[PDB]
RNA sequence: GGUCAUAACCAUGUCUGGACGUGGCAAGGGUGGUAA
RNA sequence: AGGAGUGGAGCCUGCGGCUUAAUUUGACCAACACGGGAAACCUCACCCGGCCCGGACACGGACAGGAUUGACAGAUUGAUAGCUCUUUCUCGAUUCUGUGGGUGGUGGUGCAUGGCCGUUCUUAGUUGGUGGAGCGAUUUGUCUGGUUAAUUCCGAUAACGAACGAGACUCUGGCAUGCUAACUAGUUACGCGACCCCCGAGCGGUCGGCGUCCCCCAACUUCUUAGAGGGACAAGUGGCGUUCAGCCACCCGAGAUUGAGCAAUAACAGGUCUGUGAUGCCCUUAGAUGUCGGGGCUGCACGCGCGCUACACUGACUGGCUCAGCGUGUGCCUACCCUACGCCGGCAGGCGCGGGUAACCCGUUGAACCCCAUUCGUGAUGGGGAUCGGGGAUUGCAAUUAUUCCCCAUGAACGAGGAAUUCCCAGUAAGUGCGGGUCAUAAGCUUGCGUUGAUUAAGUCCCUGCCCUUUGUACACACCGCCCG
C-alpha cells in the first residue's frame, strides 16, 4: 500500500493524530466548555465534531472561531483544501459529561472561592441531573503549606472489575494560584442500565441482581370451546 | 472444596422459587432453561449458579 | 465417671513530624431554519 | 519434608571507599543488572579551552560620506573561529549604543506542590442513616456458636434497613467430526500424464506403495483459521453435619479451585523539580548555568550485592540421524528493513540478481538439549578458557584505554565450596534454545515463547510474620517507648 504505511503502523498513526488533537483543543476551548470530540472520517471528508456544552461562545462573532480552526488544521497535518470541515454539537445533560464539569470547577475555583463551597455546588448538580453517584475529591494546598485532601462523595461508587470502563468518567484537571497548584479530580457514575439508552449492560455495580417479573395463577374446570 | 454461596444468590434464589412454584421440577437442565425465560439473568454463569440452588430448595420444601 | 505435661541467655538506643473556623440555596438562555 | 543454589574460584555488572583537572547525579524488607542508566562522539548534568546571541518589548541616544553585516591574504590560533590584529571593501536602518524590562537553565529546594508509583496489606478489612446505651471521649449495628479461602453464609440477637472492599466481572487456558465458510488455510478423491524403484501381490506388464509438478468450473472442512452458541451446577450417589450453612469419598465426565487483569478506607514528612511548555519560591543571566573542540563518567592497597561459566565419564570431542512456539520486517524523523537465490573466499566477509506493506515474501521458521556410532581414560587430563602475543574483516567522521567479529598461538584460578542464607508444590522446580526491548556497531541484562521434565508435602503454629477476641500498662515521638541511681 504505496505510500502509505503498513496496517501495525496504520492504527498506531490514527492514534496519534486522534491524541494530539484533544490536547490541541482542550487548551482553547476549556472555558467554552470543551468536553470531547468525535472525528469520523467519511469519502472525501474530514468531519471533527466539537462537542461542547454551549455553542453560543463556540460560535462567536459571524462564526470566526470555527474558521480559524480549521485553517490551522488545514496546514498543520497538511491537508489540501476540501478536506478538514469542523462543525460544533451541543451535548443535553452536562451532569454526566465529567471533562465539563471538572473545567466548571477550574474557572469556579480560578475566581476566587473557598473549597468547600465550590465543590458541594458542582457536587448536586451532576446527582440533580441524574447519576447514581459522584465523588470530588481537591488534594494540595490551603490554608497553610502542608498539604491535605478534602473528599466530597454521595451516593454509589464502584473501583474494582470492568464495569468501571462502562460506568465512570473520570477528569482531572491541574488548576493554577499564585501560591502552588491544586489538583482536581472528578469521577461521576452513569445512570442507565436496564431501560435507557439502550446503552449500558445488565450488571448492577457490585452485586449483580435479577429482576423478575410475577404472575402464577390458574382457573381451569372441565369444559370445550368448539370452534 | 471451599465456595459457599454469596448474598446474591441465596436472596434471589428464594423470590425465584417462591413465585414460579409450580413451574420447577426437581431437575437442573429444567430449572436452568425456566430461570432464563422467567427473568433476566445478566450473566450465563450467574444462571447456572441460582439455578442449581433453587434446584435444591425445591428438594427440602416437598419435606 | 474424667486425665495431659516441663520454664537457661536475652542489655541499650543518634531523632529539634503532622494540613481544623463558621448554615448562600442560587447559569437561566435561544437572530439561523423545511414552512417563513 | 525435600529439590536446586547463593556464600568459595575466575569473569561481567551495580554500589561504597580510595585516587583524580574532573572521576557528574539521584537512591541505602520498601537502594544496590535500579533511573528500561549495555556512556567511543553525540547523550551530558561534570572538567578544561574557544565561539555564538537566538537579550522580546518599551523609552532616550546614535544617524544617510551613514546606524550596521560579512570576509580574501598575512600574523595569531587545535582550528580554514574575520576570535583577535594588520590590510579595505561590501551590506543599508533589519541594526547598534544606554537604561528600563525580561528570557533561558538537567540550577537549588520531593520538608513549598501537582501528577504518578511503591509500601503499610494481598491479609479481610471499612462507613454513614434512624433507633438504643453513656455527663462525655465513645459504643451497639460490625455477634456466644457452627461454617468458609473470605465481614463467606447459616443461626442467635436493642437493633433495623443499607454502602464500599470480597465474590460477581473482564481477559486467558482446558471440552465440540454441531452451526457459519475458506485459491493470502488445508484435506480427500481420483483424473492423471510425468519421474522413480521392483519397491510390494505379480514378472519388469497390470494392480498397489513413495513424494513433486499436474490438478479441476471436483468433493469436503476432521486437521489450520474466528465468530455466534452449547458445556460445570456440589448436579448425581453414599457418608457426615443442628440435618441448617457446608464438608469428605465416589459415579458420570474435562470436576465444581488453569493463570492473570482490575482492586477499599486511612496513611508515609517513602521515591521522582534530571519525563512534563505541570508548578511555587529563591538563585543566575552576556566575562552566561543557554553552543563547537578535547578529556572524564571504565581511573585501583579494600569491602559488599545481582548474575554468568566451571570443577568432567549421567562428560568432552568428531561425524551421522531428528522434532517447535511467541514474534518481527523498507514504503517511518530529517533515510532507513527483513532477506531468498547465483558467484568468489578456510573464516570473518565481499559481489551479482530477485521477492515481501506481509495466513501471500524471508519461513512447511528442517533451533537446542535430546538421539546413534567413533576418539579420549580418572590424569589440573583434550576438564577449565582466564590472561596474553601476532594477523585478517565489518560499522562509523573517527575504534588509541584494545566497539564488534574471525584465524593461529598463549594456557591462570578452580578438585564441589566455612559461618550464614535464597527460591520453589504440576507441564511446577531444574536442564535447554529461540523472538522482542535497547540498537549506526553490540547482551553474561530484562521481557515473552516453546521443548525436555523429577523428587518431596496434602501439614503445623516451632521459628519468622500476619488477622481476630480476652487481659495488663507509669506507653501515644506509640518498646527503635519510658524511666532509676
Amino acid at each position: 500500500m504505496a505510500v502509505q504505511i503498513s496496517k501495525k503502523r496504520k492504527f498506531v498513526a490514527d492514534g496519534i493524530f486522534k491524541a494530539e488533537l484533544n490536547e490541541f483543543l482542550t487548551r482553547e476551548l476549556a472555558e467554552d466548555g470543551y468536553s470531547g470530540v468525535e472525528v469520523r472520517v467519511t469519502p472525501t471528508r474530514t468531519e471533527i465534531i466539537i462537542l461542547a456544552t454551549r455553542t453560543q461562545n463556540v460560535l462567536g462573532e459571524k462564526g470566526r472561531r470555527i474558521r480559524e480552526l480549521t485553517a490551522v488544521v488545514q496546514k498543520r497535518f497538511g491537508f489540501p483544501e476540501g478536506s478538514v470541515e469542523l462543525y460544533a454539537e451541543k451535548v443535553a445533560t452536562r451532569g454526566l459529561c465529567a471533562i465539563a464539569q471538572a473545567e466548571s470547577l477550574r474557572y469556579k475555583l480560578l475566581g476566587g472561592l473557598a473549597v468547600r463551597r465550590a465543590c458541594y455546588g458542582v457536587l448536586r448538580f451532576i446527582m440533580e441531573s441524574g447519576a447514581k453517584g459522584c465523588e470530588v475529591v481537591v488534594s494540595g494546598k490551603l490554608r497553610g503549606q502542608r498539604a491535605k485532601s478534602m473528599k466530597f462523595v454521595d451516593g454509589l461508587m464502584i473501583h474494582s472489575g470492568d464495569p468501571v470502563n462502562y460506568y465512570v468518567d473520570t477528569a482531572v484537571r491541574h488548576v493554577l494560584l499564585r501560591q502552588g497548584v491544586l489538583g482536581i479530580k472528578v469521577k461521576i457514575m452513569l445512570p442507565w442500565d436496564p431501560s435507557g439508552k439502550i446503552g449500558p449492560k445488565k450488571p448492577l455495580p457490585d452485586h449483580v441482581s435479577i429482576v423478575e417479573p410475577k404472575d402464577e395463577i390458574l382457573p381451569t374446570t372441565p369444559i370445550s370451546e368448539q370452534k | 472444596m471451599g465456595r459457599v454461596r454469596t448474598k446474591t444468590v441465596k436472596k434471589a434464589a428464594r423470590v425465584i422459587i417462591e413465585k414460579y412454584y409450580t413451574r420447577l421440577g426437581n431437575d437442573f437442565h429444567t430449572n436452568k432453561r425456566v430461570c432464563e425465560e422467567i427473568a433476566i439473568i445478566p450473566s450465563k454463569k450467574l444462571r447456572n449458579k441460582i439455578a442449581g440452588y433453587v434446584t435444591h430448595l425445591m428438594k427440602r420444601i416437598q419435606r
